[PDB]
């Protein structure tokens, strides 16, 4: 289950930053877990923001290629895709 | 994080 | 590490030694003024500056010496010579003016003055964090009094609700 | 050269329209390169508004990512700061409730009036004898007189002569 409907944005996050507690309500509710990162701890992650097939913009997340795959989502092509510049 | 709380 | 000045905001005489971590505004409510009852007679202080620092809110400034400066070793030096060949010319400058230019300038400076006091003030918090500290504290993004968002940013939890337990409150109630 | 100081606002403009010519004091003279722009419609390009370490906000220019190394400028780790800063927030507001997006809106407003004063002369305090013109010596409002910086004559009486007639009060 679950796809990727569109690639909504990408940034340098602290690893583990993502999923379910990323979601605006998470954030709002039990704090931004990204909550002060910068380019000097070790987790730095790259992580696309990720609108989902059937669920409105609220419940966008960011993931991970590992994140994403390991979920099994759908989509994936779109990450391909997203992967340039 | 990071005060100068000496 | 290590530091950086940013910009000078002030200029006094104090007790000599009241400088440092001790001298910030939160150090100093929780604490006292270093500078206590600092008569310009006790023994003359030094020639003290206020620095606001590279990334780090003015609520963090520090009151310094041209010796501590040298001391910690931080950055920016250079802008400790423009800041006294400026305050000289200024002076110079107005050795002899009106009354009225005077005037003008004692105003035109307090103006300034309070504002400056307002950057230590947070106006609003907008963020907090999903850690928190041992003692439970999460951190607050703040916008701070006087200062647009770019210049918003992370304060420790502890620091903060100490002052601005009600912007606090007030953040959590907008729910 | 030059160095930037602080990055003070950033747009979405016509593209060239970055630089000498875009002195408040340029646009005043001459016009301004952005004017017209997307009134559809062309390509744009993001812009930022840069104070420059040394000389007043009057001459604050627009700048673009490259023009900045296509002009050997340091500060530029400054920029990425920025940048990374305005994301931050250009997503921030997508979900920010009415009550927050108004705060935002009113406070922004006020700053951008400050930062536009920074660029008026309150009072000239001193001049030179190097001679048109004399060179000025200028409070600009808003600001401290740490922050009193020389002009070129000319330029200031331009827009500002009603403050040298008054400061010839001897």
């Amino acid at each position: 289950f679950e796809t990727i409907e569109r690639f909504m944005d990408c940034r340098i996050g602290r690893k583990g930053a993502t999923g379910a507690t990323t979601t605006i309500y998470a954030v709002e509710a039990d704090g931004d877990p990204n909550a002060g990162f910068e380019k000097n701890k070790e987790p730095g992650e790259i992580q696309y923001l990720i609108k989902w097939k059937g669920w409105s913009h609220i419940h966008n997340t960011w993931e991970t290629e590992e994140t994403l795959k390991q979920q099994n989502v759908r989509g994936m092509k779109k990450l391909d895709n997203y992967k340039k510049k | 994080a990071r005060t100068k709380q000496t | 590490e290590f530091e950086t000045i940013e910009r000078f905001m002030d200029c006094r005489i104090g007790r000599k030694g009241a400088t440092g971590a001790t001298t910030t505004i939160y150090a100093v409510e929780a604490d006292g003024d270093p500078n206590a009852g600092f008569e310009k007679n006790k023994e003359p202080g030094e020639i003290q500056y206020l620095i606001k620092w590279k990334g780090w809110s003015h609520i963090h400034n520090t009151w310094e010496t041209e010796e501590t400066l040298k001391q910690q070793n931080v950055r920016g030096m250079k802008k400790l010579d423009n800041y006294k060949k400026k305050d000289q010319e200024t002076k110079r400058w107005l050795k002899n003016a009106s009354p009225e230019d005077v005037e003008y300038y004692n105003c035109q400076q307090e103006l300034t003055d309070d504002l400056h006091k307002q950057y230590q003030i947070v106006g609003r918090i907008i963020a907090h964090s999903n850690q928190k500290s041992a003692a439970g504290y999460p951190d607050y993004y703040c916008k701070w009094q006087g200062l647009p968002y770019s210049e918003c940013s992370w304060e420790d939890g502890a620091l903060i609700s100490k002052k601005f337990q009600a912007c606090i409150d007030e953040y959590f109630s907008r729910k």
